[PDB]
């Protein structure tokens, strides 16, 4: 479950 | 954290007060059971001999493998001052406290005890019908007044005063109501044994001028008493203490003789399930529990829809979770309650998924989750929604005559840990309101 | 070196637009702009803006009934 | 609710506290909970007799939600109307309900079942030579039907166009109508000799669905709901094969017309001679005594502009009295003019086949009197674990829009707002990365996009084929 | 760490103990052993509140369970 990671893109 | 909590409180007590505390055999016996198993072994060896043993000898008993446990045991005993290290003749001799040694000796050998364990009136009462009902209801009432559910008979001022000033159930006059806090939910989560000590430990700190040892003396021997028996009446401070004890549902009085209850015995570290509920993908809760206390605690973060005699059925909703989050309950705590109050069926299906997961690929062994991961993700995501905006109060600095001055002022703020944000291009930095004076003070200096 | 009372608001680029848009209609909301992810706002308006932001953000979140 | 002390937490339940009743010692075995007021049913799927009541409950109570462990069902008037049709009386329901309910069936629930379970079975609608007769087995009904302000052994005619009105009137009045076809004793209508070839296999869930439709031996009119890919095509084929009469299939697409015919030819033994497809390409109609017509609702629902080529087909369809009609994707039949095909086309039995039986408007319930009640519904999870349908790892990816685009988002109007956030750069990265990752894994990827402009933009840059309304067949 | 069960198998018999007294200069040494056992069992009970105690006496003509007593009183202790 990936809720604590950073965002996606760039 | 039961033995840690009781032990830690004892350590903070001054040694001068501890010596008087060990006067009664009853409290010494209770304190003896709190030390680690290795500490008890050494204490039992030293109680029955009126001699001096060098320190190294006790070390010889411990095997090489268990050497680590020796350090913890000796440290715990020394902190309580039960063990007195005496150095003479070039050797560090070890001896036991004379008061503690005598206190333990009397209890084991049945010596003069000065009625520390109490007396028997031979006037017993039915434990199941009266003692269990009275304490259960009295402890039930205080819990309901803490979880916020309406209840007719509010608790007395004594316990009410203790709850407020403590971290439990923060109250505000302007709001005119009482609500649970982050520690309050943890207090509910903690088992009955730890639940009782938290209130008692807070009360011990609340009392002022009532002697600290006397209150500790009464509490320890209370557990020594056996439920369903009479006990005639004690110190003057212990009298008002005994009446206050009734407020917490630990002792029952008709109006000369006091009867301990199940909670009283449980105090001294005594050794489908009710409350189990089903959490599924549809955010529907089916708690197989029949008790107002369980229902009340569930409603803190569950939108109840109906109730049957056998169980209560409800639904998790965004509104319900936000309500608990606003009060101060953390999401990690909520999942802990869900996990620790799971239905046996959920574990089996989760294990079946694990078994199939191992069958396909046994190289991965992740910690099994009783309830579906989707509920965990949504609950935590809602917590992130409430933490969407983060704001700090303080002041801003700008228009620095020289870059060196800006760096010097900013560097000091970082050193004292009061610098929040800074930008070199704008030569600006924001500091917390708490450390605003410190930064300003350094600016003058 | 003037202590301009304000709330140090840290926000993601998406939220940053909301505060700018909120400040557009209500000029008094935002005192000054710090950076892309940082802002300084009127301390009094902090209570109002937070509730106001929730109402706007509440719309894009569905409610079962 | 007599002499029950409310609990301190009863306030949290706003009139929903159903603890007034008591529980029998046999609660460990009875797998049904019943709400005395709302009619809700909570079913345990991990207790004995779960499979015993899994089929009985579905017949009487429609499912609101069937998650992993705790199944939720609700009893409604429409649901009971479906149950009472298949040889069910109040006495049987009450006896079984008490035998399975942990909590006693309240008088309110008892009253509800009594009212709606007694009306069924006193009025029948028959069709003869394209003439609709509202036949009743008793003469007492004439004083109730002929005197109705809407209408206009005893049998009286009724207008074909008025069928859509009288059927609603039947629901409003005490007696609702049932459409039962006695194909065994029907000799006037020419028969079609077709049987499933030996290579065919009938799956158990389909077998249950067919049984619910042929329970009493007379073909019923209703709806069969099965999950996508369950094999509804074979269910229709089996129904057509067993009836052995003139049949027709309606589908709301052009490519699907070939699919149904292709499945029809391979599964059953119908010769190509008796099958005719009525689409925009070819309109020839079979001249043999009996056959099949696999058309689309657009061709049959048109009323204003029909050309000579299609007009002859329309006369052929209307003149003859058909026996069966199959409505694939029946979740669009109650539309304004798609529902006209049901009345215009004469048939003694009507079958609905839709994976999803829901729609945005409140016209979904209208299917009861357009085509009949709901016969059988198959749980998606049960078929998935049985290997009949695939498992899906549904995921929702959150793609935060970039600051520059979001700046125009606030100002832009709603109409153009859709186009603004549909082509946000972040979604392009997610779609491209996901497509490449699954392409490496060796997965056949389908990308859906309602917005045509966005669909073109994705394909032109990514150099992948795209399909949209303007493309030819 | 965990409760422990202590089962004391005391072999009491006048023939065994009488010879001990005759060879030595101690009369009624069984009391000293019996007194020590009482304190020893109490010491074991003091280690933890959840531990149990069992005593079995092997007398001349058989064995008997001293504690716990069978379901089938003088004052000797305060
Ligand atoms: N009993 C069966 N035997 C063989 N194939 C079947 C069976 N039931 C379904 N299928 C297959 O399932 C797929 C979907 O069938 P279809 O009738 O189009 O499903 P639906 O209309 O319910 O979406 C096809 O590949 C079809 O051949
Ligand atoms: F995909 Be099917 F036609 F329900």
């Amino acid at each position: 479950s990936t809720i604590g990671k950073t965002a996606l893109g760039r | 954290s039961l033995k840690h909590s009781v032990t830690q409180y004892l350590e903070e007590i001054p040694q001068q007060v501890q010596n008087r505390l060990y006067t009664s055999p009853a409290t010494c016996l209770a304190i003896y059971r709190i030390l680690p198993p290795l500490a008890k072994f050494f204490i039992m060896a030293m109680v029955f001999n009126e001699n001096e043993v060098p320190l190294l000898d006790l070390d010889k008993w411990v095997n090489s493998n268990g050497k680590l446990q020796f350090q913890n045991a000796i440290k715990s005993m020394k902190s309580l001052h039960l063990l007195i290290p005496n150095k003479s003749s070039g050797t560090l001799m070890i001896n036991l406290n004379p008061t503690f040694k005598i206190s333990l000796r009397n209890a084991l050998t049945g010596g003069e005890v000065q009625n520390s364990f109490g007396v028997v009136v031979e006037e017993n009462v039915v434990s199941l019908d009266l003692l269990d009902e009275y304490s259960a209801n009295k402890w039930e009432t205080i819990l309901h007044f803490m979880v916020g559910t309406p209840l007719a008979k509010i608790p007395s001022e004594k316990v009410l005063n203790l709850l407020k000033h403590s971290k439990l159930m923060e109250e505000v006059n302007s709001t005119g109501e009482f609500k649970i806090t982050n520690e309050g939910f943890q207090f509910l989560l903690q088992e009955i044994n730890s639940q009782l000590w938290t209130l008692l430990l807070q009360y011990l700190k609340m009392i002022e001028t009532m002697d600290l040892v006397d209150v500790l003396h009464f509490i320890f021997m209370l557990g020594a008493l056996e439920v369903g028996k009479a006990y005639k009446i004690l110190s003057e401070t212990q009298r008002i203490m005994l009446q206050d004890m009734r407020d917490y549902g630990l002792v029952f009085q008709k109006h000369s003789i006091f009867y301990p209850t199940k909670l009283a015995l449980m105090l001294t570290s005594d050794t489908i399930p009710d409350g189990s509920l089903i959490v599924e993908t549809n955010f529907k809760i089916y708690s197989y529990s029949n008790s107002p206390l369980q229902i009340a605690v569930l409603s803190l973060f569950v939108h109840l829809k109906a109730r049957f005699v056998n169980m209560v059925l409800g639904q998790i909703t965004r509104e319900s979770i936000r309500r608990a989050l606003t009060n101060g309950i953390t999401a990690d705590q909520i999942i802990a309650y869900l996990e620790t109050h799971a239905h046996p069926q959920m574990r089996r299906l989760a294990e079946e998924k694990l078994e199939k997961k191992l069958e396909l690929d046994p190289n991965c062994k992740e910690p099994l989750q009783v309830l579906p991961p989707t509920v965990v993700d949504q609950i935590r995501l809602w917590q992130l929604e409430l933490d969407r905006v983060i704001t700090y109060e303080g002041s801003l600095y700008s228009d620095f005559e020289t870059s060196q001055e800006y760096n010097l002022l900013s560097k000091y703020a970082q050193d004292i840990g009061v610098l929040l944000w800074k930008d070199d291009k704008k030569k600006k930095f924001f500091i917390s309101k708490e450390g605003n004076s410190q930064v300003l003070d350094f600016a003058k200096r | 070196a003037r202590a301009r009372k304000g709330a140090l608001v840290q926000c993601d680029p998406s939220i940053k637009a909301l505060i700018l848009q909120i400040d557009a209609k209500m000029s008094d909301i935002v005192l000054e702009e710090l950076d892309d992810t940082h802002l300084l706002v009127n301390p009094s308006k902090v209570e109002f803006v937070k509730h106001e932001l929730n109402r706007l953000l509440s719309k894009n979140i569905y409610n079962p009934m | 609710p007599a002499d029950f002390v409310p609990d301190s937490v009863s306030g949290m339940f706003r009139s929903h506290d159903f603890s007034y009743l008591r529980l029998r010692p046999d609660h460990a075995s009875r797998p049904l909970w019943i709400s005395p007021s709302d009619g809700r049913i909570i079913l345990e799927s991990f207790s004995p007799l779960a499979e015993q009541a899994q089929d009985f409950l579905v017949t009487i109570a429609e499912p609101i939600s069937r998650p992993s462990h705790i199944h939720e069902y609700k009893i409604t008037a429409y649901s009971l109307y479906a149950a009472v049709s298949v040889g069910l009386e109040t006495d049987d329901i009450i006896s079984v309900l008490d035998r399975l309910s942990k909590v006693p069936v309240a008088e309110s629930i008892i009253n509800f079942i009594k009212g709606a379970t007694i009306s069924y079975g006193k009025v029948k609608l028959v069709i003869k030579h394209n003439r609709y007769f509202v036949e009743t087995t008793q003469a007492d009904i004439l004083q109730m039907l002929l005197n109705d302000s809407v209408i206009g052994v005893h049998s009286f005619e009724i207008a074909n166009e008025s069928v859509e009105v009288v059927k609603k009137r039947c629901q409003e009045i005490d007696y609702p109508v049932l459409e039962e076809y006695d194909f065994r004793n029907d000799h006037r209508n020419p028969d079609l000799d077709i049987d499933l070839k030996p290579s065919t296999q009938i799956r158990p869930y389909q077998e249950k669905s067919l049984s619910k439709m042929f329970g009493n031996g007379r073909a019923r009119s209703g709806i069969i709901v099965l999950p996508c890919g369950a094999g509804k095509t074979l269910v229709g084929i089996t129904a057509a094969c067993t009836i052995k009469k003139s049949v027709i299939v309606l589908c709301t697409s052009s490519v699907s017309v070939m699919q149904w015919r292709q499945q029809f030819l391979q599964w059953c033994t119908l010769q190509p001679e008796n099958c005719a497809v009525f689409t925009s390409d070819n309109k020839e109609m079979f001249q043999t005594e009996s056959g099949l017509v696999v058309s689309t609702y657009s061709m049959v629902a048109n009323t204003r502009n029909r050309s000579h080529d299609s007009q002859k087909v329309m006369d052929f369809l209307t003149g003859r009295e058909w026996g069966f009609i199959i409505l694939d994707e029946v979740h669009v039949v109650p539309a304004a003019m798609f529902r006209r095909v049901v009345s215009t086309i004469a048939a003694h039995a009507k079958l609905g086949l839709t994976a999803t039986l829901v729609r945005e408007d409140d016209k979904i319930g209208d299917l009861n009197f357009l085509i009949g009640p709901k016969l059988y519904e198959a749980n998606w999870m049960e078929l998935s674990q049985k290997g009949h349908i695939a498992n899906v790892q549904c995921a929702e990816v959150w793609c935060p829009m970039t600051a520059e685009f979001y700046q125009e988002y606030l100002r832009e109007t709603a109409r153009k707002r859709m186009l603004l956030y549909i082509m946000n750069p972040t979604k392009f990265q997610a779609c491209q990365f996901l497509i490449q990752y699954h392409e490496r894994r060796g997965d056949k990827i389908i990308v859906f996009s309602d917005n045509v402009y966005a669909l073109q933009e994705y394909a032109l840059k990514m150099g992948k084929p795209f399909i949209y309304g303007s493309t030819p067949q | 760490e965990s409760p422990s069960l202590l089962t004391v198998i005391i072999e009491i018999a006048p023939k065994l103990w009488t010879t001990f007294d005759e060879e030595g200069n101690e009369k009624g040494s069984i009391i000293k052993v019996l007194e020590a056992l009482i304190v020893f069992l109490n010491a074991h009970l003091a280690f933890n509140s959840a531990n149990k105690v069992a005593v079995i006496a092997a007398y001349s003509q058989g064995i008997k369970y001293l504690y716990p007593e069978s379901t089938s009183d003088l004052k000797i202790i305060n």
